[PDB]
């Protein structure tokens, strides 16, 4: 949004809560975290920058009011 | 960029249709052979039914989706084949170590309550015992896998990927291996180890009771005097009024001159250990106990459960030889004695047991240790294919990254060939397979 950017936040398997983007973080991250072969920890939030893709790390960014749900 | 994969997946990927063959029909053989043969519908191999059930569906499904999305790197059949294939491994997985459960149990029930857990042990109840399991297995696992991702309103598995959702944070599947596995593990290992231990009891109940014989209502013995149970003498007063409020002592219940059975079994545990315990005390007889094995320790609690722990502590001759391993010449002793004289066959059984260090002279059990390997063998094979993998996300749950890809492929995959060698073990395991599956394969039912 104009001035204010709200993401999706999300650091657990349950509901999916609202953040308010503090000064400097312009932009909403949807991180796929490769561990082992078919586990992918799951995180959304705010970020300044995106995150490091490592391997067979998915990561989808974006700048929009709640655009990474 | 091009993909040099590890040998494991090629590895994997060749001998997982000749596995998955390899557990459909060797599984199919249990579930015919089971309805083809009336002999094997014994209790034990009910459980092992169940178990087939599972591994069926572990080689029919499990074992060859796996290896598609293994060796394509992402699932290709859709987002509703994802659900199914995902409950229908877990289910079937908990179903095993739910039944697992339930033959450890089934053992232990049996040797510590010999007369009162066998005498409830009927294909009915053990049918409700599986039902139950099954039925567990699916609550747990099938509306969650299926039904998480409306709960929370969300589907956020990887789009080209295959795993539960509930699931994708490291901690929780510390939790799940350490609940769904490594507390199972411990119980039955544990019952197993206790097994181990009881069946001794057991036998030393079946010993006293053709020995001491069975009676759940008050009857006067050899000498005239009021005896319930295994050889426990309840009063030596004339009056029957006494025997019955004696029996109201020990039983806090009203008896009137009856009892159940499991009352029988705990009247005797406290009979056989004080006998023991009567052999601990005495200084004569805590050497040859301690020296003896578990078949001739049975044989001494014999004599001391008959005539007490004074009684035996005479034959000191007998004992100095028991102690010093002379078992042949410590029989024709015994014979000498007044003990021998007046009890016609016991002490003839007695006797034999001691020398031979065998329980020929009371049973056979034959077909009871062929029963107690062929639970060892289904325990170990599940232990050797399940705890690799387990060990594995244990240390992955702490060290950040040190066990390899290959590895776990290796374990997640060991886990289904525990699925193939079930039914070798039973064919190795019982004689009765064995033969009963010989006959199908080459069509002579
Ligand atoms: C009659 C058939 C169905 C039974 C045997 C099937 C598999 C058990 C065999 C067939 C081809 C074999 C493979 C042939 C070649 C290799 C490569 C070999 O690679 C190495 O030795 C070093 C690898 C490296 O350094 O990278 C490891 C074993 C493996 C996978 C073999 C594993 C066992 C395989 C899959
Ligand atoms: C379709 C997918 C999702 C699951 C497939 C599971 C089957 C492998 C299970 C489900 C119902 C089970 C059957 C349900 C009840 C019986 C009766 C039972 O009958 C007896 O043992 C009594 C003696 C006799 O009739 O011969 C034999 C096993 C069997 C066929 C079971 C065999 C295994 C079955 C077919
Ligand atoms: C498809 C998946 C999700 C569930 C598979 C369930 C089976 C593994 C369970 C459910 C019904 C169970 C059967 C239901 C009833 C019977 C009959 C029962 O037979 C007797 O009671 C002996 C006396 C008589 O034959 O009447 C023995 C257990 C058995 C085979 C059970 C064995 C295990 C079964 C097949
Ligand atoms: C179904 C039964 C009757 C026959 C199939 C037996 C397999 C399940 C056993 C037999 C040979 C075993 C393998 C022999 C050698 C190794 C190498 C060993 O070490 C390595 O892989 C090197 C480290 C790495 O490169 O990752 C890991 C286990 C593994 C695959 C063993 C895993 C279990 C195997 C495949
Ligand atoms: C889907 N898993 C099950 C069958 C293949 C993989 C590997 C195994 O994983 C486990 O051992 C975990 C516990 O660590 C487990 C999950 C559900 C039931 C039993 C065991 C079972």
């Amino acid at each position: 949004g104009p001035g204010s950017l709200t993401c999706v936040k999300s650091n657990s398997i349950w509901f999916p809560t609202s953040e308010d983007c503090p000064d400097g973080q312009n932009l909403c991250f949807k991180r796929w975290q490769y561990i082992s072969p078919r586990m992918y920890d799951f995180t959304r939030g705010c970020a300044a920058t995106c995150p490091k893709a490592e391997y067979r790390d998915v990561i989808n960014c974006c700048g929009t009011d709640k655009c990474n749900k | 960029a091009p993909g040099k994969g590890p040998w494991q997946v090629a590895f994997i990927g060749i001998t997982t249709g000749l596995l998955s063959l390899a557990t459909v029909t060797g599984n199919l053989l249990v579930l015919i052979s089971f309805k083809v043969n009336t002999e094997l519908k014994t209790v034990n191999n009910y459980f092992l039914l169940s178990l087939a059930c599972a591994d069926l569906i572990i080689g029919t499904f499990s074992m060859n989706l796996y290896t598609t999305y293994l060796l394509m790197g992402h699932w290709a059949l859709g987002t509703l084949a994802c659900d199914l294939w995902l409950a229908l491994d877990y289910v079937a997985s908990q179903a095993r170590v739910m039944n697992l459960l339930l033959i450890s149990f089934d053992r232990y029930f049996s040797v510590t309550r010999p007369l009162s857990y066998r005498a409830k042990r009927t294909p009915r109840r053990a049918a409700l015992m599986i039902g139950l399991a099954w039925l567990v297995s699916f609550v747990l696992w099938a509306p969650a896998i299926l039904f998480w991702q409306y709960l929370v309103g969300e589907r956020t598995v990887l789009a080209g990927q295959c795993y539960i959702q509930f699931l994708s944070q490291p901690i929780i599947t510390f939790g799940t291996a350490m609940a769904a596995f490594y507390l199972p593990v411990t119980v039955m290992c544990t019952l197993y180890w206790r097994i181990y231990r009881e069946t001794e009891n057991r036998n030393i109940f079946e010993m006293l009771r053709i020995d001491e014989g069975l009676r759940l209502k008050i009857y006067k013995d050899t000498e005239g005097y009021y005896t319930i149970g295994i050889g426990h003498l309840l009063t030596k007063s004339p009056s029957l009024n006494a025997a019955k409020s004696e029996l109201d002592k020990a039983i806090g219940r009203n008896t009137n001159g009856v009892i159940t059975k499991d009352e029988a079994e705990k009247l005797f545990n406290q009979d056989v250990d004080a006998a023991v315990r009567g052999i601990l005390r005495n200084a004569k007889l805590k050497p040859v106990y301690d020296s003896l094995d578990a078949v001739r320790r049975a044989a001494l609690i014999n004599m001391v459960f008959q005539m007490g722990e004074t009684g035996v502590a005479g034959f000191t001759n007998s004992l100095r030889m028991l102690q010093q391993k002379r078992w042949d010449e410590a029989a024709v002793n015994l014979a000498k004695s007044r003990w021998y004289n007046q009890t016609p066959n016991r002490a003839k059984r007695v006797i034999t047991t001691f020398r031979t260090g065998t329980w020929d002279a009371y049973f056979s059990l034959v077909k009871e240790k062929k029963a107690a390997r062929t639970l060892s063998a289904i325990l170990l094979a599940f232990i050797l294919t399940w705890t690799p993998y387990n060990i594995m996300v244990l240390v992955s749950t702490f060290c950040k990254d040190c066990v390899p890809e290959t590895l776990w492929e290796l374990g997640y995959w060991l886990c289904y060939v525990n699925s193939t060698i079930n039914p070798m073990c039973y064919a190795l395991c019982n004689k009765a397979f064995r033969d009963t599956f010989r006959l199908l394969l080459l069509c002579r039912w």
